[PDB]
RNA sequence: GCCGACAGCGCUCUGGGGAAUUCAGGAGGGGAAAGCAGAUGUGCCCCGCGGCGAGACUGGCGCCGGACGAGCUGCUGGGGCACGCGGGUACGCUAGCCGC
């Protein structure tokens, strides 16, 4: 803790107030187209990517856009911070159970 | 791991916190000798705890022939006392970035718990440190009033004259 | 006792904001119930957030009894209203050279009016500051800015020339022969045509190739707009049909049955929700467009519109004749039934000028109207979207960031074979 | 109530500044094409990660003569890289110093097999003549040792303990020898009971102090236990196994880098399912390393590639090569997880960038941010099929190429004739890995 | 300048509690937009690049005092449960991003323990003030202010050790060595009031140690007098203040300072038979005094400011007042 | 120094110059703390993990190690309490019961 600044006791050498000082205190119709297009077909998803389980849960869970000028700032931040934060230094391996 | 460093100057000493520390393998790079160019990405590296100026430029020539043969002074030892934390070297230590190899060893010899690598040594702390020298105009601006180089210049005149005994015994005017 | 309220601002929140139904619900539960968190808090701090919009909207209300809002009169609007935008009602005389096509900018800085003896001209309309006057000569179909106020294209007899800021002609499009409609799809780089013998043509207009010709087999188109939601794009058929059309689909993609006579000018959204056309049959009638259901039982106009133009909030243009009037409440998106209009809101009256082309500023609360005598220029208060984003349209734009949009709308060209109904298409099964 | 809306030019500008105020309004009535712009800034960050993919760092100096057959790390330092080739001459680098070593010497006769770095600042070598302890660091350079030990065996690797002065080595009876440095003569010795085959590899656990890892050619890893001296376990797996590395936040779990091509992420409590199965490879694997930050794995071929993996991916992350390395024996990360450090066939080691296109220093938070955004959005976009192939899609040399497609057809028949074979439930990819388990 | 951005943070960050005074019936709607439209000028100003502590100190008065509008207008419309956290947690942002952009500014320095001591915040307080003398340690305002500040809090020993470190820095001017004797000997008075403490030797090695240092004059010493001659109703203060002017006699006897302090030396342990006592043997001391060969022009003028001095003082006797009148006329 | 034919050569051509201004770009200098790497109000108490640290024992070989500990402090580790205005006990002050 480099915080408040400690009282200076012994160590502290310093000046001879330090050491007096410290001595005598020590001292106390619609027609709709319904046929498939072709050329939309390469913006679709070949199969459910591995984690999901259904269409509903991967297709609707795409919903919201992460972007900037979609999102709050709050939200692109905390949205599109990475999970594993590394820092510069030397990440020795752990030494004490966590929890 | 830094944690602080020392950047003595001509106006005074002022030690920085650093956090963001360098890329200590990767130095070399140009994007981080760029990152070490540029005030906008350096300066988001080190920080200013402590500012120490001279009461009289007397302290400063006293200072410069003490730091010259590589000795520390009393007010020097007091504003690490000031800024460095209690510490032993029992079970937590401090490092501190020194330019010099024998005022480091003084001062892991004065503070048992700091430890210090010296910009002679390592490479890290030489370029951390070499950019507070490029850009410590910018970096103590908001404390110091007035240039820098007009106190470099006065100190280097009272260094030299010091050092030579120059006016003692030069009288041809 | 307020976390009632509480929901109830969840329930909008998720409403405008949350875009989707909900993701409903082991290591995918614990990951879904963090992205549902993640979401919930997105829309939640969108709609929190809504209250950092500096602007308001404008709106006139009537006070009295007896005082009604299409009869006040443009003296009373410019008196009682401000002083910068009382300088925006302007009004410039050309007689002699035509009737005048107007169109401005999307950021609302600049206008072409083309004039059909011959006369183009690009300006920028606040400081009067004149980019371009060409003489031209020959005849002219229509003229239209591309992705800036930069470059802008003219439809002629019988190519479309594009040009450059200072009105020098970069190129003329030879591929385009007897182009009569033209609309720039903003998103894409991509410049569409309909020639007069009903042929589709797309272009890109960054790298300069044409992407998609289809021969519409429906005689000669007599209108022609585009859904900005969709990218999709309507054309005007004379049949009595809404020809509804795309770059990849080589037939039409929906066509719907909309009126009698030859379907004379249309309009959507720029919200994509509803679409309003009007046509020989002198009915004016209105679409929701998602569902392709008329939610509406038609209204009338006293002559053939040859304009309609709808404004970024509710209010919409229809040019008919010798004068125009504007619409307040046409479809409410939020109303589930939707009802009819008893009666209008700010008609721009009848001199003698017949009224070519009407059209809205995008961030202003003017109304440009583009008659045979030149362009006049209308203040009618509850137009415009007041807040902007000046990330995807800035109407105060400076060069650094002219520069800086253009060249992330080049890094955003969407390709043109995205273009369907639904445009969150993209990631399904 | 006449009221237009008016805006002036002070909300572009405040007068007196020089901030252009950029108001903005989040209503998705503005912003158009959520999925489309987005899906074409992902095809754009493919595009841009692709083509920034620059991996290769450099070289520590002048390399060495003969190929390196084993190298180390300070876990203490960074920068402290030693590694000895086939000459027995083991060299010491610096890795912010990389144009010259630190120190060399000619410390053994054929090779060095075992290296590894003690808690104060010495060396340790392994060698078929035994094993020294030097002094790297002296101001008096001493190229003569200071420690030596031949009671033993063939000594065939080495390692050491995180905390206390201690290391292990596995010997050529089978054994592995524990050594308290400072006030121990000879090591004792621990030993499965009735074994023959050389012991190939031998690790500490750096998290859970007292349990060691070893590998057999007996095709069989064994761990031990430290502070009850007996061996704790024994599972012969199917092929060879070259290598044995523990997970530096994770007490339990270890991978193996075998001759069957595959790394295999096992738990230590409970042998009888693996976890993992890293399967990119087309000749044997040397070296596996841990990433110090856990979840990263790094694989070093027989053939010419380094295997940048994930913890939990099953296929290659991304794979490195160059025509001017040979076979890459060691592999092994810097004590920051960034970069990733390369012995080889050669006699020569190499510095890589682990992220191939990420680079290094301090950014602007635009650029950052700009980074991170791109990252989460091939996070949701990476599986459309151009953004997959663009990602998925590396140029891997000739003959990795050619013997990996051949892999291909091969695996093919095989389990073509594994399900004929079974048609004239089934038992897991990860359960068909544990061949016994021995008490 | 991205100021626009991080802008965009700090005024979202803003919001919710916008928000909650829309909702609550205090503030009305173009009320908030005034208030959005403000706190987004100071937002713009303030992130700006060429900024100004007066700047700073403008959004940190704005905003306490949007604080106490939004204080006085829920007290006015019996609100309860809206709070002002996030308007103190908001101005300790103004503040830190401040004093992180100018930091050599003992205005925002002062202001920003002005504000960290008028909202309670002690522990925090506690740290702005050693961040604040770790860049200004020549500063015998900011010593001082830690040291009284700990006196008064109760911690004494704190106190002690922002004074020594002080009195250790500050070695210019005798400023932070007085208010030590002062502060001292304001301890010394709380522990013989509440009557070691007993000796109290503490602000005799405050002055036999400043001896040594490079400020240490007569003029000076005038001052250490001026300091102890205060709280006269103690144990040792004769003691002491017989040490000041015994060690001046031994070292500066020549001195109208050191003859100043032999005028009023009886006068210490006085507030009344004793007052014209020692008033007269002010008149033997001062006859003593005048007529010693010194800076005598020094003693007139030290006597003049002394006679005048006195003057505000009632019950005295008048023919006392007009001699000391025609004395200060005949110097 | 102006003018300069023929022969020859080079540059350029909505011919060639000069100025005024409007627009589109490019390069360079100088100035600017130029610093959004993980953005959680304050204060007290109990727990948990840890740091300084007086003082005290011990094992092995002149050292290295164990394991005690008064006190003081950190913690974005989490939980429990309090925070606005009144009159009282109490003010160069706000500590403390009952209310609004």
């Amino acid at each position: 803790d480099a915080s408040e600044l400690q009282p200076i006791t012994q160590k502290t050498s310093g000046t001879e107030l330090e050491q007096t000082i410290l001595a005598i205190m020590e001292e106390s119709d619609v027609i709709i187209n319904e046929k498939r297009v072709k050329k939309n077909d390469k913006y679709l998803a070949t199969g459910l990517p591995h984690p999901f389980e259904s269409q509903q849960q991967y297709e609707r869970s795409l919903r919201l856009p992460v972007g900037p000028e979609w999102m709050t700032k709050e939200t692109f931040q905390d949205a599109t911070k990475p999970r594993v934060i590394i820092k510069q230094g030397i990440i020795a391996p752990m030494s004490k159970p966590m929890y | 791991v830094v944690n602080f460093l020392l950047f003595e100057s001509a106006v005074g000493f002022s030690l920085f916190e650093v956090v963001h520390q360098a890329d200590t393998v990767g130095l070399e790079l140009p994007e981080v000798k760029d990152a070490m160019k540029t005030l906008d990405k350096f300066g988001k590296m080190v920080k200013l705890r402590s500012f120490n100026p001279w009461t009289s430029a007397a302290q400063g020539l006293e200072a410069i022939n003490l730091i010259s043969e590589g000795i520390m002074p009393e007010y020097l030892k007091s504003a690490l006392e000031m800024n460095l934390p209690q510490t032993s070297g029992k079970k937590s230590k401090v490092v501190l970035g020194v330019a010099d190899k024998k005022l480091a060893g003084e001062i892991t010899a004065a503070f048992p718990g700091v430890q210090c690598e010296a910009a002679d040594t390592s490479e890290v702390v030489a370029a951390l440190l070499r950019g507070i020298r490029t850009h410590a105009n910018k970096l103590h601006k908001s404390l110091q009033e007035g240039d820098i180089g007009r106190a470099q210049l006065g100190l280097g005149h009272a260094y030299s004259r010091a050092k030579v005994k120059f006016s003692v015994h030069k009288n041809d005017n | 006792k307020a976390e009632l309220d509480r929901i109830r601002r969840y329930k909008q929140a998720q409403k405008k904001y949350g875009r989707g139904p909900r993701v409903d619900i082991k290591k995918l539960r614990r990951t879904l119930t963090n992205l549902e968190n993640k979401y919930k808090t997105a829309a939640l701090k969108a709609k929190e957030a809504e209250i950092l919009l500096e602007n308001q909207t404008g709106f006139l209300e009537p006070e009295g009894e007896l005082e009604r809002t299409y009869k006040v009169r443009q003296d009373e609007i410019v008196k009682e209203v401000a002083v910068e935008v009382a300088q925006k009602k302007f009004e410039l005389k050309l007689t002699e050279l035509g009737p005048y096509t107007c169109e401005y900018s999307r950021n609302g800085r600049d206008l072409i009016l083309a004039g059909r003896k011959g006369h183009v001209a690009t300006m920028d309309w606040r400081e009067g500051k004149l980019g371009c006057e060409l003489q031209l000569g020959e005849t002219v179909r229509d003229a239209r800015f591309l992705h800036n106020n930069q470059f802008f294209a003219v439809a002629q007899k019988k190519y479309v020339y594009i040009y450059d800021h200072n009105g020098v002609e970069i190129h003329c499009l030879r591929k385009h022969v007897e182009v009569s409609h033209m609309e720039f799809l903003p998103y894409h780089f991509l410049l569409a045509t309909l020639s007069i013998s009903g042929q589709l043509k797309y272009q890109d207009t960054s790298t300069g190739q044409i992407v998609a010709e289809i021969a519409t087999k429906h005689g000669t188109p007599v209108s022609l707009t585009q859904n900005p939601y969709n990218a999709i794009l309507h054309i005007g058929q004379q049949n009595g049909t809404v020809t509804l059309w795309s770059p990849n689909s080589t037939d039409p993609l929906v066509k719907l049955l909309a009126h009698r006579g030859p379907v004379r000018s249309l309009a959507v959204d720029r919200e994509g929700r509803y679409m309003v056309s009007t046509g020989q049959d002198n009915k004016m009638c209105i679409w929701d467009i998602r569902n392709f259901k008329e939610a509406v039982n038609s209204y009338f106009t006293r002559a053939p519109a040859t304009s309609v133009a709808i404004s970024d909030t509710g209010l919409t243009a229809v040019g008919w004749g010798t004068h125009t009037t504007i619409w307040k409440g046409l479809f409410n998106k939020e109303r589930p039934v939707q009802v009819k209009v008893d009666s209008p809101y700010m008609t721009w009256g009848g001199q003698g000028q017949v009224v070519e082309r009407v059209r809205w500023c995008p961030f202003e609360d003017i109304l440009g109207i583009g008659h045979n005598e030149g362009f006049s220029s209308i203040i009618v208060p509850g137009a415009g979207e007041a807040n902007y984003d000046a990330l995807e349209v800035n109407p105060f734009e400076t060069k650094k960031q002219r520069q800086e949009g253009e060249v992330k709308a080049l890094l955003n060209k969407l390709q043109p074979e995205m273009i369907a109904l639904d445009p969150n298409f993209i990631g399904n099964l | 109530k006449i009221k237009a809306l008016t805006r002036s030019i002070t909300a572009q500008q405040a007068p007196g500044s020089d901030v252009q105020r950029a108001p903005r309004n989040l209503a998705p009535e503005l912003h158009p094409f959520e999925r489309a712009r987005e899906y074409q800034r992902a095809l754009n960050a493919v595009k841009l990660e692709r083509m920034f993919a620059k991996p290769f760092l450099g070289q520590l100096g002048n390399g060495h003569v003969q190929g390196v057959y084993s190298m180390c790390k300070d876990k203490n330092s960074l920068n402290c890289i030693a590694s000895g080739s086939g000459d027995g001459v083991v060299k010491v680098w610096d890795l912010t110093t990389r144009d010259e070593e630190t120190w060399r010497v000619a410390a053994h006769n054929n090779i060095v097999k075992g290296l590894t770095f003690t808690n104060d600042k010495k060396l340790l070598s392994c060698a078929t003549d035994g094993i020294k302890l030097w002094d790297p660091y002296a101001s008096p350079s001493n190229t003569t040792p200071i420690a030596t030990w031949q009671e033993g065996g063939p000594y065939t690797s080495l390692s050491f303990h995180r905390s206390a002065n201690t290391f292990a080595a596995s010997s050529g009876q089978g054994c592995i020898r524990i050594w308290d440095l400072e006030h121990s003569t000879a090591g004792q010795a621990i030993q499965w009971p009735s074994f023959v085959d050389t012991i190939t590899d031998v690790c500490f656990n750096q998290v859970e102090t007292s349990v060691i890892g070893s590998v057999a050619t007996d095709r069989s890893i064994i761990l031990f236990d430290l502070r009850t001296n007996m061996p704790v376990i024994k599972t012969v797996l199917h092929f060879a196994c070259n290598r044995i590395v523990f997970n530096p936040m994770e007490a339990m779990n270890l991978a193996v880098a075998s001759e069957d091509h595959n790394i295999y992420i096992f738990d230590a409590r409970n042998f009888d399912k693996a976890l993992n199965i890293q399967k990119g490879h087309v000749a044997a694997v040397m070296d596996v390393e841990f990433s110090p930050t856990g979840e990263e794995l790094v694989s070093g071929s027989y053939d010419r590639t380094i295997r940048l993996w994930r913890r939990d991916a099953g296929h290659s992350r991304d794979v490195y090569h160059t025509k001017r390395m040979q076979r890459v024996f060691r592999t092994m990360w810097t004590m920051d997880s960034k970069y990733i450090l390369t012995g080889s066939d050669d006699g020569n080691v190499r510095l890589w960038r682990a992220n191939a296109s990420e680079r290094s220093g301090v950014k602007a938070t635009r650029q950052r941010q700009a980074l991170e955004y791109n990252n989460a959005l091939l996070d949701r976009y990476g599986h459309l099929p151009e953004i997959r192939r663009i990602r998925r899609h590396r140029h891997l040399p000739k003959v990795v190429k050619k013997a990996t497609e051949i892999k291909r057809e091969e695996l093919a028949a095989i389990k073509r004739r594994e399900e004929n074979e079974r048609k004239h439930k089934r038992k897991s990819e990860r359960e068909k890995a544990v061949l016994v388990k021995q008490q | 300048a991205w100021v626009a951005d991080k802008a965009r943070f700090y005024l979202e960050r803003a919001a919710p509690e916008l928000r909650e005074w829309e909702e609550k019936e205090i503030f009305t709607k173009d009320e908030i937009r005034n208030l959005v439209a403000k706190r987004s000028d100071f937002e713009h100003l303030v992130l700006a690049p060429g900024t100004k502590p007066t700047d700073f100190l403008n959004y940190v008065n704005w905003e306490r005092s949007l604080d106490r509008l939004r204080a006085k207008r829920c007290a006015r419309l019996n609100i309860r449960s809206v709070t002002s956290h996030a308007s103190q947690a908001r101005t300790f942002g103004i503040f830190e991003r401040a004093v992180l952009k100018h930091p050599g500014s003992i205005e925002l320095w002062l202001a920003y323990l002005e504000f960290a001591a008028q909202v309670k915040a002690t522990k925090r307080w506690r740290r702005i003030m050693t961040r604040a003398l770790r860049l200004h340690p020549m500063n015998a305002s900011l010593w001082t202010l830690a040291g009284r500040r700990a006196a008064q809090n109760g911690d004494m020993q704190r106190a002690r050790a922002h004074f020594l470190r002080g009195c250790r820095f500050c070695t210019r001017e005798p400023t932070l060595w007085l208010e030590y004797a002062r502060c001292e000997m304001d301890w010394l008075a709380r522990m013989e009031a509440k009557k070691p403490a007993l000796s109290g030797a503490i602000p005799i090695a405050v002055f036999d140690v400043a001896r040594k240092q490079p400020f240490w004059g007569p003029a000076a010493a005038e001052k250490f007098f001026d300091v102890f001659a205060k709280f006269g109703h103690l144990s040792c203060h004769e003691r002491i203040i017989s040490h000041v002017v015994t060690t001046m006699q031994e070292l500066f006897p020549n001195h109208p300072c050191t003859w100043s302090v032999h005028i009023r030396q009886p006068l210490v342990g006085v507030d009344t038979p004793a007052f014209p006592k020692a008033l007269r043997e002010s008149l033997a001391r001062l006859k003593a005094a005048l007529q010693s060969t010194t800076d005598r022009k020094a003693l007139a003028t030290k006597m003049v400011a002394w006679m005048d001095g006195i003057l505000a003082i009632e019950k005295l006797d008048a023919a006392i007042r007009t001699v000391l009148e025609h004395t200060k006329r005949s110097l």
